[PDB]
């Protein structure tokens, strides 16, 4: 407690009274005439901490600093994510402790627990006849932490694997599990530092922390003082001159990175260390997002002119894409404008993003399924997709990624509207040439053919399915024949009711002959398929024999729900229709006055059936949300959905921060 | 008795064609949440349409507390979707009785969440999961609500 | 950790692998026949027993849990601020050492911390005598606690305090100083658990995380936690049932106050322990504003058909005066719309602003005022006095707060205009008694009288002072006139300058009489007469009479910009008179020509006087925050260009969350 | 090297009645806040252009060092104004280049300290001192720039 190490790289005296012995050694560094006053021993010396300190940062001090550069750099495998030069360098015949070690902390990141803890007995026998604790401190710390991760993990397993896997998987095996638990009983972590020689806890006091988890504490403790800082900023808009509170959290979280990945520790991979990673970034990208819509008073343009905003490199990639949670990246994207932060040299992130790829396929064509490396992937690549789209790929890497997302992906955690939201989020940004559309159209393929027996249910959460992924296709694609489906409707004969329906909702990417062929035996006025069948207006307008067929519907759901309030059963549904006959009728798509016979039903049918006599109170404001730009035209038209409207309108904006209702008052009702 | 003022709920999962018990009981976070959202993934049509509402619409929901079962578990041990049903009771404010229970049940589920807790500190027990309500085209689905205090 | 106790007092199976002697107690609890089957000696220990848990609220166990409700209250007459309480308790001759403990704490309260190291002393040296172990450990923090009081307190005293109050006031003898500097020396307090003997350690371990820092770092960890979680839920409309990650909050907070409050330790008055309480309760003020305005569809209100509204108690007020900052509460009502709230507990809340004012009354009434107390009652009593916006005022209560403030509360701290910002910010909620009025009224006498001096200059950072102090009387009522107080502050042969400014000051309350001696005493024509004036009587209807003025004033300020054009200084100039005088150009106050002769040197003069001729890419969004109300709507009648100022405004309103430039855009321009 | 930008700045203080200078050689934090907002009354009354726009200014700052000077803080150990001189430079975009210096001066300035800094443990000094625009009954005050870069 003599000096302070500012997260700038600077030197601060705390206690010393005689002599500046650490100000001696800036003096020496920078001067050069006084450098060869010392002899060849001493000389070798001052290089040796010359280059030591400049390669763990340290530049110079208060006194003489002026405008500093700091960098990052990780030579570690791990992290750039090549798991195949690290499957290729496990394959050699180790020379040294710290080789092993290394090789250690390579099984442990590939997800090869097993053997990891048989790696760390022999690092921890052949060690102990040498004079250099730092390594058995550090095997120490790896055996217990993996002996946690595979108690915990044993623990989720036979808690939740037999359903969210499907069936049950035993990836330990028993002997093992017994022995390490025999051997592990009556190991404590808070006694390592104390109970071990004196001369580690003299020579080697930096390397305490690491005993318990006080290390993450008191990282944790001042990224909180951070964010409480942060956030006070942007409400109060003030401004930060010299270094700015955004700087110093992103300088201590790389410094963090790099020391808690080069030297080899495991604990890089678990829960905390995710929460860590994950508020500081979500803290930085807020913050960038802000200060984007700074209102400049009198005082920015002459300081902070043609705005530095922030630039997200490949390194500000791969954490994203490695820690985050799905439900956190939607939860952070609708504060911020996401696309309009630039992205730096594409290379190295559509290099990762194409590795992600290609080992994905490598591991789901094997029949092997390493379960346990599986099961921390999953998020990872999930992550890295989701933030794929935000980038400019290249042709062939967009064909590898659409081709690895559309085929060797599981169903188990990518529903088919999951599936086609992401695909369509990542083509947002990239063109639509021949590449991609025939990996689409090699997948609607597949899932068509898939599904041609009397047992292949189909499920999504969205109840999505290749209707609209067909839809796209015709939105990109023009005059797209389908040859293959082609030639499948050629060869569907009969007693394909599930087969013929599916494919009917394809229609549109269907050969003339096709479609021909198909209106043949073709399900004739099913109510559902009525509304399927102007979805888009296939059968353009309506008919008599729909409009009886839409009251048939009605008085089936009028009968049930007397049902129902006989029952007090109150209902929601998916196909909710209810909405869409009030609609109808709004724009006058049927003539039929036997609509107000089901007033009082729906909330929504009173209130595009009846307008004049509409309870005004019962219109609820998340409503809005789910009908076309003309809806939202023809509403500001009519008297009766007037006077009501721009009052919902008017408290909900000052009530919410949802900006879409500020987007459907301002464009349409003003 | 000066200010917390608690509540209960009760949480159970069954399975389809089986009458099964296979899931947790008693919901300590039981947090709830609806979304509903449109994008423009149908930026352009033929015109001429009525509408289609797609309104995409999503519910998502978890519960942590652990001891789901143990004989269901051994004959187990040896793909349906899963079926939810919802067990709360709603008094009245100006009584403050016992006189409505609330029933919700979602056809279709899944628990679908990280298969990696990765904590250092022992943890007692409750391993959180996630649900979320899928879809089919043929009807109802999401959430069937009966309502009681017929007095 | 063989049991895990939850914060609602449910107790869980943590490490038992026998007998769950929990579950015997809490079933012999409920079996008054089981409790009658033991005797005399073990009937005592077990309503002992009882009688303490039910202090510690030990309830029940987590299976049979139902509805729960466990009790707040605090004792401690420190928390409820009866000061004078505390100084007669300690003038009472010591009976205990418990007792000699509690008046300790209670001069650290008062803050007499000379005298309360050397009580400290003497009871570390007296407890031998009865054998008892937590008052040696509990004295020994309060000593370490209270020597870093001491050192903190006299390094600012020299470094800072001096230049605060512009006299060394030295609250110590070097004696003192020289005695607590050699006693302590090399003591780090992270072996003070660990030197104590062993019968402590299996009795008393529990105590141990008090001693090193980390007794705050816990709970501050878990409270960040705790908030990410919050935040998590915030934006999703989330619907969480029974127990939600909100109310767990408010448990920790109030069981940590509890902890850190009732037993008499001295962590109260930090920086530290202040973060806790002013996250949480921010947090809970956050979701309760929330959970006031939200959109539901059926069963968003089915869920947990009831809320709280987060009913704040004497107990939160006491929260508020206590651990926040005038700063914090700005953010707290930018943020949030406590005006909404609903306040309970009417009454209590006077006796504890009668008591700080009274103790404010005495504190500052007589030659004897104690920097040691003015060290911690400044902040206590600002955010008690800043908050009491809302309070439904009592005739008496409203009274002695307001003379408490204006009278005897330090002016160093506070300047005129921050005075008349705070007498409004009472009077919001309420209205304005002849009390009031009377009170207001002296204040304004002695005050006026106060200042009149020869090298005084009563600067103030608001501008504004008792004329507007006369003004809000006279804007609630204005039946009242000046009585005899305009003649004793009228009484002038001619005498001095200042007092002429102060003259015209407290025009709108003068005698007739008063008036036609200011019209004898110079005429109404000055530079600043024209925003004391213009700001009060004359305004409009008619000024050419100051046409040679404006014209004299732009020559200054044209060869001002002249000047700085050759040069290259810019300026600012704060009190924009230009402003002004555009504004009244646009107002049609002025119909001369030669202000066009002034184009094209001050930006809202070049919007204002030139409408067809102003560049529009020099837009300005702050001018967009203020504007007007009844102008606002005249320039809206706008023709030419008024597209643009909807345009800007719609670009602001989208890229910021500000009502203020929500209501701004809706109310008049639409 | 690879991205960290960072800058510096000077802060000069000053009491009236003679030249006397404190000088911190770097501010940290350096908060810089300009608050405009107005009030709530309706007076109204037609014939009265309100005008208002509640130029007021209240104008926040941050300063931290650990310099006092030692020539007459030890005079005092053993009421004249705190105006403080801002100093720092501006750079050109185009050519990253040494040719613009900002001054900023206050005529009225008075400090603010909170005076409960006192906290838990050892920090690295730091005394954060924040101030408060003054302004006198006269005229003009407060906002005063010099700009350079003339070429």
């Amino acid at each position: 407690y003599d000096y302070h190490f500012e997260v700038n790289g600077t030197v601060v005296r705390h206690k010393n009274k005689g002599f500046g012995y650490m100000e001696r050694f800036f003096e020496l560094k920078e001067s050069c005439d006084e450098r060869s006053k010392l002899s060849k021993k001493q000389y070798e010396r001052f290089n040796a901490l010359f280059n030591f300190f400049e390669k763990n940062g340290v530049i110079c001090m208060a006194k003489d600093a002026g405008t500093l550069n700091t960098s990052i750099e990780i030579n570690s495998l791990a992290y750039h994510g090549k798991y195949d030069v690290m499957k290729k360098f496990i394959e050699e015949q180790s020379v040294s402790i710290e080789d092993d070690y290394k090789k250690a902390f390579f099984l442990a990141c590939l997800g090869r627990w097993e053997e990891s803890y048989d790696l760390y007995s022999n690092i921890i026998l052949n060690s102990i006849d040498e004079s250099n604790g730092c390594v058995y401190y550090l095997s120490q710390i790896n055996r217990y932490r993996i002996y946690q991760s595979i108690t915990q993990a044993v623990t989720q397993f036979n808690g939740l694997g037999l359903l969210t896997f499907g069936r049950h998987y035993k990836p330990f095996t028993d002997e093992f599990l017994a022995r390490i638990e025999r051997e592990m009983t009556n190991f404590n972590i808070d006694d390592l530092f104390n109970g071990m020689p004196f001369e580690f806890q003299k020579k080697y006091k930096i390397l305490e922390f690491l005993s318990d988890n006080q290390f993450l504490y008191d990282d944790t403790v001042k990224l909180f003082e951070l964010t409480n800082k942060v956030r006070s900023e942007m409400s109060e808009g003030s401004y930060s001159f010299g270094m700015s509170s955004d700087i110093v959290v992103l300088l201590r979280l790389y410094d963090n990175l790099r020391f808690l990945y080069e030297n080899c520790l495991w604990s890089v991979s678990f829960h905390e260390f995710h929460q860590y990673i994950r508020n500081s970034m979500s803290l930085l990208i807020e913050k960038a997002e802000y200060e984007r819509t700074r209102d400049i008073d009198e005082l920015g343009f002459s300081f902070f002119g043609k705005k530095s905003g922030f630039f997200m490199e490949y390194y500000d990639f791969v954490n994203i894409s490695r820690h985050f949670k799905i439900d956190d990246i939607k939860n952070l994207e609708r504060s911020c404008s996401i696309d309009k932060i630039r992205f730096g040299e594409q290379e190295k992130i559509e290099e990762y993003l194409v590795g992600i790829a290609e080992e994905i396929t490598k591991q789901f064509s094997a029949n092997g399924m390493n379960v346990v490396f599986y099961t921390q992937f999953i998020s990872e690549a999930k992550a890295a997709l989701y933030f794929a789209k935000y980038v400019k790929l290249s042709e062939e890497g967009l064909g590898k990624i659409v081709k690895a997302l559309l085929f060797y992906f599981p169903e188990r955690d990518l529903d088919i509207g999951k599936r086609y939201v992401w695909l369509e989020r990542l083509t947002k940004c990239n063109e639509l040439p021949k590449s991609i559309i025939s990996i689409i159209d090699d997948f609607l393929v597949l899932q068509a053919e898939k599904h041609i027996d009397q047992n292949y249910s189909e499920v999504s959460s969205n109840g999505l399915y290749s209707r609209d992924y067909g839809a796209l296709i015709k939105h990109f694609e023009k005059n797209f024949i389908s040859k293959r489906l082609s030639e499948i409707t050629l060869c569907l004969t009969q007693d394909k009711q599930k087969q013929i329906d599916f494919l009917f909702k394809l229609l549109p990417l269907l050969s003339t002959n096709a479609k021909s062929h198909l209106l043949s035996f073709k399900s004739v006025e099913n109510i559902n398929d009525l509304m399927n069948g102007i979805r888009i207006g296939l059968i353009d307008e309506f008919t008599p024999e729909h409009e009886e067929l839409i009251i048939e519907y009605l008085e089936t759901r009028k009968v049930n729900y007397i049902v129902e309030k006989e029952k007090g059963i109150q209902t929601f549904s998916s196909n909710d229709y209810m909405s869409t006959f009030g609609i109808w009728y709004f724009l006058e798509e049927i003539n039929n006055s036997k609509m107000e016979e089901f007033i009082g039903m729906d909330d929504q049918y009173d209130f595009f059936v009846d307008p004049e006599n509409f309870d005004y109170k019962k219109f609820i404001p998340s409503w809005l949300k789910n009908y076309n730009d003309k809806l939202l035209g023809k509403i500001a038209g009519n008297k009766h959905m007037k006077h009501h409207v721009i009052e919902v309108l008017k408290e909900r904006v000052k009530n919410s921060n949802d900006k879409r209702y500020l987007e459907i008052l301002m464009n349409y009702f003003i | 008795m000066k200010t917390v003022i608690q509540d209960t709920a009760d949480v159970y999962f069954k399975r389809k064609s089986d009458g099964k018990l296979v899931f947790t009981a008693e919901a300590q976070t039981a947090s709830f949440s609806q979304a509903i959202s449109e994008e423009k993934l149908r930026g352009g049509i033929g015109n001429k349409p009525l509408y289609i509402l797609k309104s995409e619409k999503e519910i998502n929901l978890t519960v942590k507390n652990a001891f789901f079962d143990l004989e269901w578990l051994a004959m187990t041990q040896g793909s349906e979707r899963y079926e939810v049903e919802y067990r709360t009771i709603a008094y009245n404010p100006d009584t403050e009785e016992v006189y409505s229970d609330i029933y919700i049940q979602f056809p279709n589920v899944s628990p679908s969440g990280e298969f990696e807790m990765s904590l250092e500190n022992g943890n007692a027990l409750a391993p959180e999961i996630k649900f979320e309500a899928l879809a089919d085209t043929d009807t109802d689905e999401m959430a069937v609500v009966i309502e009681a205090s017929r007095d």
